[PDB]
């Protein structure tokens, strides 16, 4: 199967009141296994998820030194961007990045990711053949010649080539017990009258991982988009996630409604109906 | 990055 | 430059039934900037001990947060989420509803 590393940060000015926040977060998959946040007295990379509780202390401390560097840098950032857009001193920014690697089916990196954002819009971005930079605008072109100087894009290459996918391989070796396991959504309809001719069909699917799932409807085994609601899926907060859909159906007429779940844990496609 |  | 206003969602960790211990969820999502301010009511009143996740964001940038806390339900109390944030005018409030 396909696996992930990823790491996501955030950093928020606070112009005038200190310094900004960091939040650093990592993931295996859909799972987070590690944190940094700036606004602890002491703050240090902490563990997430059991099995990453195991590495030893030179781990912690590589790793809080490592999430120290990125803040000066993310730092650093704000203060650039800040004139390389011309605002003011006052107000608040975001940066935000993200950055990983996809080792695939036949054991070697898929893809590689490395991606920024100012103020909650597309910054600049590693090109999916990791040998060159995409900038969104004239200010991240300067950004852009700064990192073609030192060749970054080759250094960035080298980690996700080699330790990025060997500490992605240990991980899911590490945690293989829930990371390479995939939980099924345990799947119901409920029933509930809108009024003396019409009924609310609600199809459940909870408790699944990893997070990809599809749920629709279908009338007669048509593809149901007219008098529904579907929510995105959403963390049930134990590690695993939910999602429904429901449909407005005719009372009586039920039976011609069924409810289409597919998920990794699934070995076929589902395919569910209210159960009087 | 390195410095943006 | 661009804001994003908060979805909002609340929900039980698992499904609910009177009597049995759960996990009530307020789960604010697609939100920017990442300042938001979100408590569980109680029959109106502010649930203390309440937890949330680290933040992230998904592939817009935009922001998610989960905010979490024991609960029981039973025939009597009533629950919902209440969120503030710099694209909403006052507070937004969300009620639980025991099939969503
Ligand atoms: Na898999
Ligand atoms: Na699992
Ligand atoms: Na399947
Ligand atoms: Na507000």
């Amino acid at each position: 199967g396909s696996h992930s590393l990823r790491y996501f940060g955030t950093a928020v000015s606070r112009p005038g009141r200190g310094e900004p926040r960091f939040i650093y977060v990592g993931y295996v998959d859909d799972t987070q296994f590690v944190r940094f946040d700036s606004d602890a007295a002491s703050p240090r990379t902490e563990p997430r998820a059991p099995w990453v509780e195991q590495e030893g202390p030179e781990y912690w401390e590589e790793e809080t030194r490592r999430a120290k560097a990125r803040a000066q840098t993310d730092r650093a950032d704000l203060r650039t961007l800040r004139g390389y857009y011309n605002q003011s001193e006052a107000g608040s920014h975001t940066l935000q990045w993200m950055a990983g690697c996809d080792l695939g089916p036949n054991g070697r990196l898929l893809r590689g990711y490395h991606q920024s954002a100012y103020d909650g819009k597309d910054y600049i971005a590693l090109n999916e053949d990791l040998r060159s930079w995409i900038a969104a605008d004239m200010a991240a072109q300067n950004t852009q010649r700064k990192w073609e100087a030192t060749r970054y894009a080759e250094r960035f290459r080298a980690y996700l080539e080699g330790p990025c996918l060997e500490w992605l391989r240990r991980y899911l070796e590490n945690g293989k017990e829930t990371l390479q396991h995939a939980d099924p959504p345990k799947t119901h309809v409920t029933h509930h009258p809108v009024s003396d001719h019409e009924a609310t069909l609600r199809c459940w699917a909870l408790g699944f991982y990893p997070a990809e799932i599809t749920l629709t409807w279908q009338r007669d085994g048509e593809e149901q988009t007219q008098d529904i609601e579907f929510v995105e899926t959403r963390p049930a907060g134990d590690g695993t996630f939910q999602k429904w859909g429901a449909v407005v159906v005719p009372s009586g007429e039920e039976q011609r409604y069924t409810c289409h779940v597919q998920h990794e844990g699934l070995p076929e496609p589902l395919t569910l109906r209210w159960e009087p | 990055g390195g410095a943006i | 430059a661009i804001q994003r206003t908060p979805k909002i969602q609340v929900y039980s960790r698992h499904p609910p039934e009177n009597g049995k211990p759960n996990f009530l969820n307020c789960y604010v999502s697609g939100f920017h900037p990442s300042d938001i301010e979100v408590d569980l009511l109680k029959n109106g009143e502010k649930m203390g001990k309440v937890e949330h996740s680290d933040l992230s964001f998904s592939k817009d940038w935009s922001f998610y947060l989960l905010y979490y806390t024991e609960f029981t339900p039973n025939e009597k109390d009533e629950y919902a989420c209440r969120v503030n944030h710099v694209t909403l005018s006052g507070p937004r409030t969300v009620k639980w509803d025991r099939d969503m």
